[PDB]
RNA sequence: CGAAAGGGUCCUGUAAGCAGUAGAGUAGCCUUGUUGUUACGAUCUGCUGAGGGUAAGCCCUCCUUCGCCUAGAUUUC
RNA sequence: GAAGCAGAAUUCGGUAAGCGUUGGAUUGUUCACCCACUAAUAGGGAACGUGAGCUGGGUUUAGACCGUCGUGAGACAGGUUAGUUUUACCCUACUGAUGAACUCGUCGCAAUGGUAAUUCAGCUUAGUACGAGAGGAACCGCUGAUUCAGAUAAUUGGUUUUU
RNA sequence: GGUAAACGGCGGGAGUAACUAUGACUCUCUGUAGCCAAAUGGAUUAACGAGAUUCCCACUGUCCCUAUCUACUAUCUAGCGAAACCACAGCCAAGGGAACGGGCUUGGCAAAAUCAGCGGGGAAAGA
RNA sequence: AGGGAAGUCGGCAAAAUAGAUCCGUAACUUCGGGAAAAGGAUUGGCUCUAAGGGUUGGGCACGUGCGUGCGGUUAACAACCAACUUAGAACUGGUACGGACAGGGGGAAUCUGACUGUCUAAUUAAAACAUAGCAUUGCG
RNA sequence: GGAGACGACGGCGGGGGCCCCGGGCAGAGUUCUCUUUUCUUCUUAACGGUCUAUCACCCUGGAAACAGUUUGUCUGGAGAU
RNA sequence: GAAGCCAGAGGAAACUCUGGUGGAGGCUCGCAGCGGUUCUGACGUGCAAAUCGAUCGUCAAAUCUGAGCAUGGGGGCGAAA
């Protein structure tokens, strides 16, 4: 169940997305910088439990844990796993590139 | 946000209602559950 | 002029069916495991930007077909 | 038009109603004052010299509570709560739409009625005139935007019984 | 004579010379969390409520600021077919002493027959 | 769309929440409650795995299917039969998985009536009435 | 003296009927492909006979190492198993 | 999820704790029924001299309801409007 599905489109309901995640997981300076565009206190857990891969914040290590087990988490590793839609990959598409000389 | 936490004042996502626990210590103030006065001056 | 059709342009998103050393595993038959084999099995892959729709207020078509036609009635310095 | 009005910003006055004159907070209250935006947030009438648009307060049928008064029924210095009016198809006005008589039709004229635009900013002038300094314009020229008005659907959003 | 001492009245406390009611006449009166009570010192009363009120998060066409779609109407046709109401009628302006004009005076004006709407006026509230 | 009560006397109306499994749940309290408080994690399909049952049935010596006198509790074994729950795992589609339907918004407080209940059929459902409890009066 | 003759609620057990599953004969439908398939009939009254069915009651005997026993803790030297 | 009951762990015992069992209550969510809160609701010469829609209260009892019977205007009946 999506909590408010009618307005789920909406910009200011938007989630993380997908590649971003992949270059959080191979980066920690961009995790970095997009934990610090938050507030730790208003945070679940204070931000102690993080999930990178969902992009997601729990109340507790046992949640995180929890959480881990669910198919969610696991359509977020499959995906992972395939690999992130990226700008290179639409260039490759339609056989253009880049001539940096 | 220790008495938020601890009483569950609580928003979506865990966040702490310090808005609505401060409105609750103000009124615990005034309202005669906390105890406090003015000591009178020393003649 | 009308009804079909064809071509275009748009919309959706890959039809039915068949096949596959794709498929977690399970059960039989025997070479008792050497894709052992056969059977079933969400799904996946191929045939397949396929199938379906398209003017109802989309476009083109003497030269893709079939049909219709010089009326009838009323009135008028 | 006038003012020690240098410039900038103004102040007092004259003609002028063409054109505008906003968004909010606050009901332990004469809801009036605060806040901001802005060119500016001017004042009135057409009701209030009784009076069927909608909907809140003065406001008040029947239920109920508290306060004051009263022997009481009840009344009030009062305070609170809940509570029935429910057209339009008529005439006129208004907005649109047809139309007889003059054969039918095409192209026109224009009496009369209506009438429409508005304000700000930026560039240049110019760091110039003016000024001890701090500061600091304007005419001509150029480009946008505010409010209003009349259209439109290439594009972007919205809408889906194309079921 | 005694009181439910109910209503009611009722600032206290001392004295006296009165001597009983009514007295009467003087005097003067301002612990940053304790102690005491049979853990508590409470009505700042829990639960419950289609009771009245203020606020926060979420939420959204309540609004900025409106747009679009569907069904049934309204519409047009065939059939069927009322009622309310009705002195007479229905364009205005100024005047019409009794603060009222639709009819009068003086002007503006003013062209058949009609349909959909509308809610200024007239009508319209078991008013 | 974007904003999110700027609307309005007033969030009126609508939206949001909603089933089930699991984690967790404050003040206050008449200790019974508050409580589904609050705040979180999850849910499809397919292929499997595991757990939870019923019935029947024991060796000798005699008399002759029963009677004894014995002997034994590994039947802890076989044969047959049967239904619905619960937990665990892999695989797999996805914008949705209580996919329609059905289905709490939640919280901080104040006033108020103890509660359940009842009435003004046809304008008032309430702090009104009743209620248990308490108190007084009359009567042998 | 008995019957007539008696509250409300809770879970448990037995019986009928209904619902559900499998096989078989017959009929019907489906059939591009699949489907030994999907659906329909297959019943037995009152009244009687006969054999049985919880409670309870009777006989033997005398229970502590207490036992029997319901989902629900009741029963037994006033005689249980 | 109240009494009552079973087991385990303690405690000299009284009792305490843990896990079950059990199924109480003018308890609670909620279907029918009964009722009638709200809506600038529909309707307003109506389907109706009180109806319709959504929403709402209650739902094991001070619940709903039939028939028979009793109380009659100086009256009755009244959880009292
Ligand atoms: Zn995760």
């Amino acid at each position: 169940g999506v909590f408010a599905k009618r307005t789920m489109t909406k910009t200011r309901r938007r989630l993380r997305d997908l590649d971003q995640i992949e270059r959080d997981l191979r980066s920690p300076r961009h995790l970095q910088q997009y934990k610090e565009t938050k507030a730790a206190e208003d945070l679940p857990g204070l931000g102690l439990y993080y999930c990178i891969e969902c992009a997601k914040w729990f109340e507790s290590e046992t949640s995180l844990v929890g959480h881990r087990k669910g198919k969610p988490h696991k359509r977020r590793l499959k995906q992972l796993k395939e690999g992130a839609y990226t700008h290179e990959e639409a260039m490759a598409a339609i056989g253009y590139r880049i001539d940096n000389g | 946000e220790m008495l938020a936490r601890k009483s569950g004042r609580l928003l979506k996502g865990g966040e702490p209602d310090v808005d609505g626990v401060a409105k609750q210590v103000l009124n615990d103030f005034m309202r005669g559950k906390i105890p406090w006065f003015t000591p009178a001056p020393e003649p």
